[PDB]
RNA sequence: CAUCGGUUCUGGCGGGGGGAUAAAGGCCCAGGGAAUGUGGCUCCUCCGGGAGUGUUAUAGCCCUGGGUGUAAUACCCUCGCCGGGACCGAGGACCGCGCUCUGCAAGGAUGCUGGCGUAAUGGUCACCAGCGACCCGUCUUGAAACACGGACCAAGGAGUCAA
RNA sequence: AGCGAAUGAACUUUAAAUAUGUAAGAAGCCCUUGUUACUUAACUGAACGUGGGCAUUCGAAUGUAUCGACACUAGUGGGCCAUUUUUGGUAAGCAGAACUGGCGAUGCGGGAUGAACCGAACGCGGGGUUAAGGUGCCGGAGUGGACGCUCAUCAGACACCACAAAAGGCGUUAGUACAUCUUGACAGCAGGACGGUGGCCAUGGAAGUCGGAAUCCGCUAAGGACUGUGUAACAACUCACCUGCCGAAUGUACUAGCCCUGAAAAUGGAUGGCGCUCAAGCGU
RNA sequence: GGGAUAACUGGCUUGUGGCGGCCAAGCGUUCAUAGCGACGUCGCUUUUUGGAUGUCGGCUCUUCCUAUCAUACCGAAGCAGAAUUCGGUAAGCGUUGGAUUGUUCACCCACUAAUAGGGAACGUGGACCGUCGUGAGACAGGUUAGUCCCUACUGAUGAACUCGUCGCAAUGGUAAUUCAGCUUAGUACGAGAGGAACCGCUGAUUCAGAUAAUUGGUUUUUG
RNA sequence: AACGCGACGAUAACCCGCACGUAGACGUAUAAGAAUAGGCUCCGGCCUCGUAUCCUAGCAGGCGAUUCCUCCGCCGGCCUCGAAGUGGCCGUCGGUAAUUCGCGUAUUGCAAAGACACGCGCGGGAUCAAAUCCUUUGCAGACGACUUAGAUGUG
């Protein structure tokens, strides 16, 4: 009938991808199990995965696979009926959240020994327990918020104030710097945005994703493979304890 | 369509005591009393687990079902409110006449008082009541910013759209003069 | 008031016929099927309550064919019987048609009882009440609307007489 | 209707409806035979005479409060409106014919009221039953029954059009056609939103985002030589798109109802009034 | 000279032109093509250098509408302040002249807060005829056309309810307007030139209702 | 509001004479408030329903018993009722089928003018308490109307 909220159609080029690209999805993978010899899988938890381009160019050997899980199930085939290869479909019991999969031609003590040696620092998504206590100062707001000495700090841009103050922290600009307090400095006592072990919500992880203070680790955890040649699969460490289904 | 049945759930949680006569709903938590009304819509209450409250519409039309919504979080507003508590942090700001606000809890009828100088150079005071059952302290941590605590959601809302409409320029650019008191902050006590 | 006649309104009852000799339905007999799935069984936040499996078990349902069965009932048509009320009584020897024939409800109301003369029943006036209801004549016009006459009463007052 | 009949409204085997001319016996028919003043090649026609049958179905139905001829005698010789058909015209009104009907010389019931609407025609009375119209009160008669719809900041109200549109409506209900969906629909939240490439022209500057043109490719799960905010340019935020969490139906365009708006002046006033909201409104 | 309509409007009127082309959802003779066709856009008017108004008035007064000029309130604008501009709610309260003119408007000038526009059956205080003319014209030519009642309201009285005193208040009318000065303040704001407002205080115009101490005016106290 | 209402002050009891006795009674009986997607309550339970609850026998309702302390009414006494004003309790007195009887009711025939007592008023006169006219006043006046004053005084 009435009364219904207006659809804001985008005047873009981009339009949604439907069933063509759920059937691409499906070929490639299936175009790709015989091709190589180790199927690895993969989970990235509670990360962000904008270093998962980084993998894809160290490892120009491999063919590395993360979509949809259910997909990616239906295409290795989740029973044993219909599936492309044996010990697939203990592969399909391994994918539960978010996962990938990784096809490989190498050594496989090689690859977990990467994958234990990689470690960058990285944003902290919202959920995590906080490590540190990380607190700007007072006085004037910089960019990085005291985490780098201010004699070396530059200081925060003026269009950030209005999303500062949206987030939660009380800051205002005198003479055109933004400042928490008074501009020479006292006066306030300070935004201490996130303390020890409380879980980071939404609005501090933007605090720290505008001041470039990283608060956790990427790191990804390798959970089994299974062999074209043995046809069967072994839970490496991560999926003794890990939710399966 | 007339629809025959839609229900609606509300948890309550362990400290709570909630009792409905007719629908006169009254929430005794640990932050105190909450009470209102809800005679103006026809709601079937009743108890169906240990702490859930039933809320259903029987032979109703979309907007009998609609309204078993907003009363559903009314009364869980009323929850929070006697559990955790409501706390709205204002903050005045100014550019040369520095704005003065002196709050004093008045001995008769319980209400605090807002009283506001020096708005843009006026020599009118102005003077805000608060609705009965809002506090209202001047903050010590951060520089001229007020909090307004209650349990009452919608008395604290009020009492702090008063403030902000009470300082609003008249007749001058907004562009310019960015002179007045606003909500900056907006959650819970605890 | 009783017994009648004419008209009329309104209640109740006994039959008959028809439709798919209603369609249904109850109780049987035989075959088939399903879930808004009975009991059972498994899982099952156990006064309790969900999920799944499985065709009558400690519930039942649907579809088809047959019997009771020419079943009942609804609906439509139809042959009658009894009760309650109102309005009316025209005509004045016999004759006619009839019938249940020692006379009848058959070409129109009799029988019985009571009331009525210091008033039965009427009249006129005044007024109240409900409903109704433009001021007459003339003239124009399709018509209204205009227009002319009307202060009131009595007497007079206008198609006549000759060829 | 057909053209598996022919031919092609102007086609037809057949044939409408619907109004509208003409006949349906005895005062009638046919032919035979004669004449004429008429006509024709000619009783070929017209008229005058001749013959017959059927008078107890004499040649459809229905009705028939008589019909016709002659003579004599009064009053009349206007129109208005509507339906249908039809001629012309306008921006729209409108003008003219023909038929029928109403009013004219006509009372009564109803439409609150009324020249033109609906019902129905008239002695004086009693009884019964209806029509048109009504049954909340004024007002006789239902606050009758069944299923829905509608809330109007002067709704609507029973027998009717213009303003008025391919119009505006985050009002409400019903329906139609396409599309997505446990291969997790739309909405949300958590995130990614890359690399050649600060792509080429312009130029203090212009890196996706003042302009002109082009608008390609790798990784993909996806990502535009970019949807907006922004900067002097940057940066940063965002959208398109994509993944994880939840979990079941959605969402686009039209259609039909009822409702709002779709233009209003000026003494105070009108569904007839009161008033009516699961109506005392609207459809059956 | 003959014929024909007794006469006009009464859900009339207002703000957005016409013509041709392109596009076009729908509907239709059988289908968006027998064709009807909005919103836009293109061509013409129309582009590259900045006077118009005939009979009328003129004034007061009453009442109403809003289509609002001012005064109150808000929304928007590079709206810094000041001054404004556009729009919306609003009829409570007010609402000019002068020059010029036949008269008005336009324009110009002055004052003011502004000196808006309308309605009130558009409020209350010849008509031929005759005579002579006929290329046109007339007529000291004619006669004729062509309207004091009732009542509402207000004021003052008023019969009856025993006279008189003190009251209540249904209902009806209803009233206040606009500007300025002091302080805020030479302050916010501003490069400068300039330049507010709220609270508080004091006057003035108009309007309404009273009054005669004082100051004018007037003298059937004829002092 | 001259056809709305209230509080208050002072009145009109005598005597003589005479004119008449329902815009609709017939048991003219019945106080919670409040909600209606709830409520009442003996705290047992109850609610569609006023289809309820009180009263109701007796010559239009007699007389006398047997028998009963129930109901009704009048006066007080003490308190309560004020939105446009009443009930309660106690005491006296009068009446009183909750049970059972006896003596009357008739021929007004099957439904359709006597006496006594009490009110409402008229027509006289006498007894009150006022108002108006009168004379003065000028706070008032078109004329009515209005403010005063006139009975011994503060005239």
């Amino acid at each position: 009938p009435k009364s219904k909220r207006a659809r804001v159609y985008h005047l873009i080029q981009v339009n949604k991808k439907g069933r063509e690209a759920k059937e691409r999805l499906f070929s490639n993978i299936r175009e790709t199990i015989p091709k190589y010899q180790h199927c690895f899988v993969f989970s990235v938890d509670n990360m962000r995965n904008n270093y998962l381009k980084d993998v894809r160019h160290e490892l120009n050997d491999c063919r590395i696979f993360f979509g949809k899980t259910k997909l990616m199930a239906r295409a290795l085939g989740t029973t044993p009926e219909e599936e492309q290869a044996d010990g697939l479909h203990r592969l399909t019991r391994y994918l539960t959240g978010t996962v990938g999969l990784l096809f490989t031609n190498r050594d496989p003590a090689d690859i977990e020994s990467y994958f234990s040696n990689l470690s960058q620092v990285d944003f902290a998504r919202a959920g995590t327990v906080a490590p540190r206590t990380v607190t700007v100062p007072t006085g004037i707001v910089y960019s990085t918020g005291g985490e780098v000495p201010p004699e070396h700090d530059v200081p925060v841009s003026h269009t950030l104030e209005p999303e500062l103050r949206r987030l939660g922290m009380p800051v205002r600009m005198i003479k055109g710097k933004v400042c928490l307090g008074d501009e020479k400095g006292e006066a306030s006592e300070g935004y201490t945005i996130c303390k020890e072990g409380e879980v980071l919500d939404s609005r501090q992880t933007r605090l720290l994703k505008l001041f470039s203070i990283c608060l956790s680790e990427f790191k990804v955890s390798l959970l089994g493979y299974w062999n074209s040649a043995s046809g069967e699969v072994t839970e490496l460490e991560a999926g003794k304890t890990r939710p399966k289904r | 369509m007339r629809y025959i049945h839609s229900e609606e759930t509300i948890p309550v949680p362990e400290n709570l005591k909630v009792s409905i006569k007719s629908r006169l709903v009254t929430v005794e938590g640990p932050r105190g009393k909450l009470q209102k009304d809800l005679s103006h819509i026809a709601v079937n209450f009743s108890v169906v687990k240990k702490g859930v409250i039933g809320l259903e519409i029987h032979h109703g039309s979309r907007k009998d079902v609609a309204a078993l919504r907003t009363v559903r979080t009314i009364i869980n507003n009323m929850i929070i409110g006697v559990t955790k508590g409501f706390k709205y942090k204002m903050r005045y700001v100014y550019a040369h006449f520095p704005i003065n606000v002196n709050v004093e809890k008045n001995a008769e009828t319980g209400c605090y008082e807002v009283e506001i100088r020096n708005f843009i150079g006026e020599k009118i005071v102005r003077k805000v009541v608060m609705a009965p059952g809002v506090e209202v302290e001047i903050s010590k941590a951060q520089k001229d910013e007020l909090i307004l605590s209650g349990n009452s959601l919608e008395a604290v809302s009020q009492s702090a759209a008063d403030i902000q409409q009470i300082c609003k320029v008249r007749n001058k650019d907004i562009r310019k003069f960015l002179d007045g008191i606003y909500v900056s902050e907006k959650g819970n006590i605890v």
